[PDB]
């Protein structure tokens, strides 16, 4: 069913065996980046024990990663069985294209993992740097939904941790702020009303 | 507007649309500080690194790759360098890393040498002058390389924004030394797999293609014995 789904839940106590196969994983954690926690942060081990290997036989993740986690996703993206093979870095300007620790950072990192042996996607359209405008915090930029669309058209993606304006064609947004559940495929619709009769997770 | 969108119609990367004293005595005082510039030819292969001394404040290790040349190391030679035992106690390693294998492959030996990653400065090349070809695995056209900054012990941004060289040309940006200078970390500054052309002042250079030599470990201490052992390389020189 190619129009937005979603679910408002909790990634740690969702079953989402329940949601099938995906082309493409998506995911912005809340690392833990010992730093103070504007949101409510996972730990290491909720990371790790994260149930990604599930999601996908053949395909790609997409995670996104800043100050240690840049170390950690690669633990957890090896974990659960991908090896990286990409890396996107997004260059955050203003309106007039001027960029926006040790150093002060202009960019946000996003590795891509695969898994399987994917087939028929179009490897090479897109190039591993973004040039977009920031907008709210936290918020990633549209462009990577234009990049993944492109690379495998017309397939199922999945996201992780999305907030509300993240839900777009063809994708289910996992996040526990978006409002309530939405879902239109009836394979998933069915085995939802299967593991969650009662209607809550 | 969407870059993404931009590129796949034109060739033109995303980055070739970003735009755009008061630091100025800073690189005044970085020169003054700089010792005379050392280099040494040697087949790092097979060259014991122990001979290197003093111990270095910041190490600089541009190891040639493959994927530079679209004799070459592998990540596998790299790793078993003993760098280790020729870093200060506490001392920084700036870590040339391409962008394949070696973003996490790099990572593997600055956590091996005993360094924590503090840094990923990415080198983003433009194609401003020429709207490429594929690794297997590359799911993306990939437009920049790595540079990983290691710390081991107690004004800039992590980008370089470059028109991608001429194919064939392996240099690295010279801004990474300006980055590297300007966090004032000390005066004994090592280049490992430098070239006759990146030698520079205040810079210690080792390689294998170096036309000449003028290396000497007992003239190298000398510009670092007291008074001058703890200087951070942005101050002035003691009278
Ligand atoms: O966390 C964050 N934003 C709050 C959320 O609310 C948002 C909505 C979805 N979202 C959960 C979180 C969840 N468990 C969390 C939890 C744990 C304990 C108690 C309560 C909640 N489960 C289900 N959706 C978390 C967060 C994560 C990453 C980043 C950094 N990247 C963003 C970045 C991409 C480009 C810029 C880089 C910034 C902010």
């Amino acid at each position: 069913l190619f129009p937005p789904q979603w679910i408002c839940c909790d990634i740690r106590y969702l079953d989402v065996s329940i949601l099938g196969k995906f082309a493409v994983v998506m995911a912005d954690p809340p690392w833990d980046i010992h730093m103070e926690l504007p949101y409510g942060t996972l730990t290491d081990d909720e990371m790790r024990r994260l149930n990604i290997p599930v999601l996908q036989d053949d395909g790609f993740l997409f995670l996104w990663v800043t100050g240690r986690a840049m170390e950690l996703g690669r633990e957890c993206l090896n974990l659960w069985g991908y090896e990286r093979v990409d890396e996107i870095i997004w260059v955050k300007t203003n309106q007039l294209q001027r960029i926006i620790h040790w150093l002060n950072h202009g960019k946000e990192h996003c590795l891509v993992g695969v898994k399987g042996n994917p087939q028929g996607f179009n490897q090479g359209l897109d190039c591993d740097v973004i040039v977009a405008e920031v907008r709210s915090t936290s918020h990633k930029p549209d462009e990577i939904y234009g990049m993944i669309e492109r690379l495998s058209p017309g397939t199922r993606k999945i996201e992780l941790f999305g907030r509300p304006h993240n839900v777009q064609p063809n994708w289910i947004t996992l996040g526990n702020q978006l409002d309530g559940i939405h879902l239109l495929d009836p394979d998933v619709v069915a085995r939802f009303k299967q593991r969650y009769p009662d209607g809550i997770i | 507007n969407d870059y993404c969108q931009h590129f796949v119609d034109t060739g033109h990367r995303p980055q070739n649309f970003i735009r755009d004293e008061l630091i100025r005595l800073k690189d005044e005082l970085i020169a003054k500080s700089n010792t005379p510039p050392m280099y040494l030819q040697a087949d790092i292969e097979a060259f014991d690194i122990r001979e290197l001394t003093p111990k270095f404040d910041v190490i600089l290790l541009e190891p040639p790759l493959e994927e530079y040349y679209r004799k070459c190391w592998t990540w596998d030679d790299i790793m078993k360098l003993e760098i280790d035992e020729i870093a200060a106690p506490r001392s920084f390693i700036f870590l040339w890393c391409g962008s394949g294998e070696g973003l996490d492959l790099g990572r593997v030996c600055l956590r091996k040498w005993g360094y924590r990653r503090c840094e990923d400065i990415c080198w983003i090349k433009t194609n401003k002058n020429n709207p490429k070809t594929l690794d297997p695995k590359a799911v993306f056209q990939r437009t920049k390389e790595h540079c990983l900054m290691g710390i081991k012990g107690t004004v800039d941004i992590d980008l370089i924004i470059t028109e991608e060289p001429e194919i064939g040309n392996i240099e690295k940006p010279v801004e990474i030394f300006h980055i590297i200078e300007h966090f004032c970390l000390g005066r004994r500054r090592l280049h490992l797999f430098g070239r006759d052309s990146t030698i520079r002042p205040g810079w210690l250079t080792v390689g294998p293609t170096l036309t000449n030599s003028n290396y000497n470990a007992e003239t190298y201490a000398s510009y670092f014995s007291a008074p001058n052992s703890y200087l951070t390389g942005c101050t002035e020189e003691i009278e």
